[PDB]
């Protein structure tokens, strides 16, 4: 805290009933002029114009760095102990990387506009820069800064603490997009400029007002599966989906002979009939992507299109046989055409209609069949003498 | 919120009741008449006490010669307090589960008019006609008493509790200080018009909502003739005046500070006769309800202290009327959600709970209003701004992830929803949000969320009174076009839209397209609708309190109006909860007085004694959630608050297959013909190892993976292998691996709890006596995924799997371990050049080269050197 004639340095802490103190540790009676103040683990950062002066606690300086051109912006992301980085952008466009243990700046980003704001990634592999246009460009640092993408009128942005590739940015029309990869925005047209951003939240200040919004990771799983790549899909999932959006998951993985996601996906969902799907069709694999989307249709319980996927394929015996085995033969009678499978078929509902205590409707079966060595079992047992 | 009488108590000799009082800490409520009547009952606030009917306690008090004017209460000693015409004050302490006097006094200067405790209970402020007050302690140790020059007829006591207002014989309203008592201020007042001094009836201040960021109008000041005007503090500029035509004598906040009530004795001019009405409003000035009893003079109103049951005293008697408070809830894809209060925020915490994980998600919603579910997703509505009309429309998914949001700027009242559609409806405007394509078919692969998500939103606003047709142009322009008869209720199936209006008409629209295809007559008002699964039915509770099923036939669909066939058999009164069955169009379960009735085809099962607010009725069961309860400890859901109950024909079902043969149940399932039937028939015959029964039954209800899983248990050898199986299809692990390990066969064990996915029992199995490792891979996942660094730390250590490690120190800014790395991935390359880029970006650029040359290519070294020189 700078006050008017000293700088105060609180440390947080808990007591033994877990309630959070503060406690000042460090008092600096030095009249400091800067532009730009960044606390640290055991030294302080002061910075105005050019010069940037780092002092200790006590108010001793420790050490001092010229800039090129003026300090637009200053912050610490972290690092070692007496080793912590810094983050510097100037009005050339330069955003470096100060270590407090370094008398030379590291040059990250060449910009061509003065830098309102910058934020480095989470793993710090990506870079996200604020010009003087209020024009945004996320890039992936490097030797040289390949440009990710670009998006003009942000008034703020955040980079997500614990996702590395998960940004979140306020715009000028009270919009904050949240781009995760290479996917489209989330957006919600909220007030206020996003300061914060963590996996599962989003810290968005408005004012004098914080408000926690929660990120919609079914949102991003979506377009993941609609595009067909599954990783990132059950990554974004594993983040917190609901039980349907898993569901979904791992039907439209097994929709895309990818079993292996598929059985991950059904873990969080408790439903033993999807696990039991998933066994059978690994039994399968371990012995045709249209012909067990049809099996996935059956076992979904639209047997219809299930038969249209096994039509597509050319072989009709496997639908002919999921249709029997369902014991409703006029679904079944249409799509076999074989000649034996006819009688193959009459003679499975004669059986069905023997085990059904439906008596007379075997004895027609039998004899639309012909089986007359049965039939006359089955005529005496329903009763019928003149047809006998 | 609704209310239905559910008990009466009648005094001994007919003595008409003067005062009365209800104490929350334990339940004892008390009531007083003439010639000196003073009585103690004890009632049980529990439901169980609410079933059963406990009133465990009785006790007539005396020492009083004349009528017994004001009883009052302190709750956190359990202190009564009881007044005299003749000018006599007496406390009464409980003395092992009796009550005694403690205190009797006699002023013999005026007539007390108030006295009451502050929400600590240590102060009471006795007063009298003249103006004098005495601020009496606990023990009796008077702070200060004082004789103020104007009359004075009421008194309150301010919420924080350092305030106390006085109210004149005039009307006028004061605030004095607790301790020095001193003319502080007077308040605002604007509902008296300022003529003539208007006496003053109620003066009640809340405090449940003293910490509050925007404190509620929990003020209350109520005249003689009957004007509310609800502040929100001592000198409130914009007061939630709402007016109402009858008159008023007493008044009454609930405990928890969120409704108002209001009774009034009504004379001989109105053609029901004599009566009470009570009209009960919530803190914004919103009439919520009203009940009416027989009755000539009114004694007093009383909550219970759970506020789930007012006590009213009419004539010479007391009526409980049971208080069913508006819940804002839902439930869908074995989840409840429920909104509730905290006293130190503005905002409402909705709690999405999990019940068959028992996971809970909370999101704060700012003046949430509605709230609704279907297939897999919900809507939450709110007002985010009291001032401005803009509402927020937000759906989402089963945890609570946003799916979309819309604002809509007009004054909505009603809403409903379906699996396509959003549906709010005004005083005369309609506000449609088709968020899907009501032709495409939901299903597993396209729930709501993905399927509103990957389409388009069409949103219009129509008139009630306009005849929308599918060529009508869709618009976002509300109209005023001032019609009479406005929107009363109103409903949405999932093919038509049900409006009723002031009158008792009832226009039926379709969805896709929107066409106005029908009207009829409805016997009143209706206050509440809803439809059956296909659109055939329609119950209505109208403003009387009467439930009608009436019939729709698209048959009859004319634009004329006309007469509504009902459904003989179903005429209830005083319901307060339905629910339709959403497989089969005719059940449908009621909540009604105390009861829940079943009703099949129009004829009723017997009735459940229950107060669980209904959730879902589906495969003839019935959830329901204790939500009294459940409020309670809001933020500790307990599974003990969902309690499921059961049809008739599943109940005999269950008698048929617990104590009789396998053809019984046949022949059972096969008269009746339900899906839920075949199931429980596949289910108790499976667990009995015959499978034909099973196959058949997963024949009749169409599910070809039971067929299939069916078969494959026949095709096995070993019972007990195929026992255990069928224990596993039912959700039953525990005794699913009892039964494997029997056969000498841990594999099969632990296959089923990784299957599962508890990694936690494959760690158990396994260490019992690779796999170990991949359990303890999939834990770090699990706690990695919950950003538990520490914990998926430990279980990648043990796991020895590094390239995730690294990420984890490189998120907890622990460097040390970070470099320590090197040493056991030495073995690993791509780890290396990772972990040196680590520390390249952290700056350390010593451990980085070391990491480098480990990786055997020291470029990348020289070059991090250079760059941090």
């Amino acid at each position: 805290v700078q006050l008017q004639e000293r700088v105060i340095v609180f440390e947080f802490f808990y007591d033994d009933d877990r309630t959070m103190r503060y406690q000042d540790i460090a008092q600096i009676r030095r009249r400091l002029e800067c532009s730009l103040l960044c606390v640290t683990t055991g030294a302080i950062i002061v910075s105005n114009d050019k010069r940037i002066t780092m002092y200790d606690f006590q108010g001793n300086k420790r050490r001092e760095w010229s800039m090129e051109s003026p300090v637009q912006l200053m912050k610490v992301v972290g690092g070692m102990e007496g080793r912590e980085i810094l983050l510097v952008g100037l009005n050339g466009g330069q955003v470096m990387k100060v270590f407090v243990d370094n008398p030379f700046p590291t040059l990250l980003h060449k910009g061509t506009a003065p830098v309102k704001s910058a934020e480095l990634s989470s793993s710090r592999s990506r870079l996200a820069v604020i010009d003087s246009t209020n024009t945004l460009q996320v890039l992936e640092l490097g030797e040289k800064n390949e440009l990710l993408f670009s998006e003009d009128n942000v008034t703020a942005v955040a980079f997500n603490i614990d996702v590395d590739d998960n940004i979140a940015f306020t715009t000028g029309d009270n919009t904050l997009h949240i781009k995760t990869g290479s996917l489209p925005a989330y957006q919600q047209a909220v007030r206020g400029i996003v300061v914060g951003f963590k996996a599962n939240h989003v810290f968005n200040l408005h004012y004098s007002n914080m408000m926690v919004l929660d990120v919609p990771h079914a949102h991003a799983l979506y377009k993941y599966v609609e595009m067909r790549d599954f990783d990132r899909a059950y990554e974004v999932a594993c983040l917190g989906v609901a039980d349907a959006d898993w569901k979904m998951l791992g039907l439209h993985a097994m929709s895309q002979l990818r079993l292996d996601i598929a059985r991950k996906a059904f873990t969080h969902i408790q439903d033993t009939k999807l696990v039991e799907l998933l066994k059978s069709l690994e039994l399968r694999r371990r012995q045709k992507d249209s012909v067990l989307y049809g099996s996935i249709l059956a076992f979904q319980g639209k047997y219809n299109d299930a038969a249209r996927q096994f039509m597509k394929t050319g072989c009709e015996l496997k639908a002919v046989e999921m249709y029997c085995d369902l014991k409703m033969w006029d679904n079944a009678k249409k799509i076999c055409t074989d000649e034996k499978v006819l009688k193959d078929l009459i003679r499975q509902q004669a059986r069905w209609a023997e085990e059904s205590q439906n008596f007379v409707e075997a004895a027609s079966l039998y004899e639309s069949c012909g089986d007359y060595a049965k039939a006359i079992g089955m005529m005496g047992q329903a009763g019928q003498v003149e047809k006998l | 919120m609704f209310v239905y009488l559910s008990k009466r108590i009648a005094m001994p000799n007919g003595v008409k009741v003067t005062s009365i009082a209800w104490n929350d800490g334990q339940g004892w409520l008390a009531c007083g008449g003439e010639k000196g009547l003073l009585k103690v009952l004890k009632v049980d606030g529990g439901p169980q006490g609410q079933r059963s009917g406990g009133l465990s306690s009785s006790q007539t008090l005396e020492g009083h010669d004349t009528t017994v004017d004001l009883v009052t209460w302190n709750q956190q000693y359990c202190k009564l307090t009881s007044s005299d015409v003749s000018g006599r004050i007496i406390v009464w302490v409980l003395h092992k589960g009796m009550w005694f006097e403690e205190m009797v006094n006699n002023r013999n200067s005026s007539r007390v008019v108030d006295f009451a405790w502050n929400p600590s209970g240590t102060k009471i402020c006795i007063t009298y006609e003249d103006g004098a007050v005495i601020v009496g302690g606990v023990d009796g140790n008077r702070y200060w008493g004082r004789e103020l020059p104007y009359k004075l007829a009421k008194v309150c006591w301010g919420a924080d509790g350092n305030s106390i207002l006085f109210g004149t014989a005039t009307g006028e309203v004061y605030v004095h200080d607790a301790s020095s008592g001193e003319h502080l201020s007077q308040v605002e007042i604007k509902c008296n018009d300022g003529k003539a001094p208007s006496p003053l009836a109620g003066l009640s201040w809340h405090p449940a909502w003293v910490e509050r960021p925007e404190p509620l109008a929990t003020l209350a000041v109520c005249y003689q003739s009957g004007k509310l005007q609800l502040m929100t503090s001592i000198g409130d500029e914009t007061p939630c005046n709402v007016d109402r035509d009858l008159p008023a004598h007493f008044i009454s906040w609930n405990p928890s500070g969120t409704v108002l009530a209001v009774t009034a004795a009504t004379p001989a001019t109105e053609e029901n006769g004599p009566g009470i009405v009570t009209q009960f409003f919530s803190t914004e000035g919103v009439h919520l309800r009203t009940l009416r009893v027989s009755g000539k003079q009114c004694g007093g109103i009383t909550w219970e202290g759970g506020g789930l049951r007012v006590a009213i005293g009419v004539d010479s008697s007391v009526y409980f009327a049971n208080v069913r408070p508006n819940y804002k809830y839902c439930y869908f894809k074995k989840t409840a959600v429920f909104a509730f209060t905290v006293p130190d925020k503005v905002e409402e915490s909705v709690m999405f709970w999990n019940v068959n994980t028992n996971e809970r998600r909370t999101k704060s919603v700012r003046g949430l209003q509605y709230m609704n579910a279907c297939k897999d997703a919900c809507v939450l509505i709110s007002r985010p701004d009291t001032t401005q009309q803009q509402r927020m429309i937000q759906l989402v998914n089963a945890i609570g992830s946003p799916l979309e949001t819309r604002f809509i700027d007009m004054e909505l009242y009603t809403y409903d929803m379906n699996s396509s559609a959003v549906v709010c409806c005004g005083d005369e405007s309609i506000y449609i949000w088709q968020f899907r394509d009501p032709s495409t078919a939901v299903d597993a692969l396209d729930p709501i969320s993905m399927q509103a998500s990957r389409a388009e939103s069409q949103e219009r606003v129509i008139h009630v009174c306009d005849l929308v047709r599918g060529d009508t142009a869709p618009t976002m322009k509300v109209r005023s076009a001032l019609t009479n008869d406005l929107i009363s209720a109103m409903c949405v199936s999932e093919t038509h839209m049900f409006v009723s209006l002031e009158s008792g008409t009832l226009h039926v629209y379709q969805l896709s397209p929107l066409q106005l295809v029908s009207k009829y007559i409805l016997f009143a008002r209706a206050q509440s609708m809803s439809v059956n699964c296909n659109s055939t039915q329609l119950a209505v509770i109208h403003l009387g309190g009467i439930t009608n099923v009436y019939c729709i036939e698209r048959e009859k669909f004319s634009l004329v109006p006309c007469k509504a066939d009902t459904i003989d058999g179903v005429e209830l009164k005083d319901v307060w909860n339905l629910r339709w069955a959403v497989d089969d169009p005719h059940r449908f379960a009621v909540m009604e007085k105390t009861r829940m009735l079943v009703y099949n085809h129009g004829v009723a099962e017997e009735p459940v004694q229950s107060c669980a607010n209904l959730c879902k009725f589906k495969s003839l069961k019935i959830r329901t959630l204790q939500l009294d309860e459940l409020l309670l400890d809001p933020e500790r859901p307990r599974k003990d608050y969902i309690v499921d109950f059961e049809a008739q024909l599943l109940r005999d079902m269950r008698a048929v297959l617990r104590d009789g043969t396998a053809k019984e149940a046949y022949e059972f399932a096969e008269s009746h013909n339900t899906k839920k039937l075949w199931e429980l028939l596949a289910e108790h015959t499976l667990f009995q190892l015959d499978f034909t029964y099973a196959e058949v039954a997963f024949i009749h209800c169409k599910d070809y993976a039971a067929i299939q899983f069916v078969k494959r248990v026949r095709s096995l050898d070993d019972p007990k292998k195929q026992l255990a199986e069928v224990n596993a299809y039912y959700r039953r692990f525990d005794e699913a691996e009892r039964l494997y390990k029997d056969v000498d066969r841990k594999d099969l064990a632990l296959d089923l709890r990784y299957r599962l996915g508890d990694w936690f029992g494959v760690v158990r199995l396994v260490q019992e006596g690779a796999l170990l490792f991949q359990a303890w891979e999939n834990i770090g996942d699990h706690y990695a995924s919950r950003q538990k660094w520490s914990k998926a730390a430990q279980y990648y250590t043990q796991c020895r799997h590094y390239r995730k490690l690294a990420r984890i120190f490189y998120i907890i800014e622990d460097y040390e371990m970070l470099t320590q790395l090197i040493s056991m991935g030495e073995h690993d390359k791509e780890l290396m050049v990772t972990l040196g880029n680590m520390l390249l970006t952290v700056g350390l650029a010593e451990e980085a080269a070391k990491a480098f040359i480990a990786a055997n290519e020291p470029r990348m070294a020289v070059n991090g050197c250079v760059q941090v020189n």
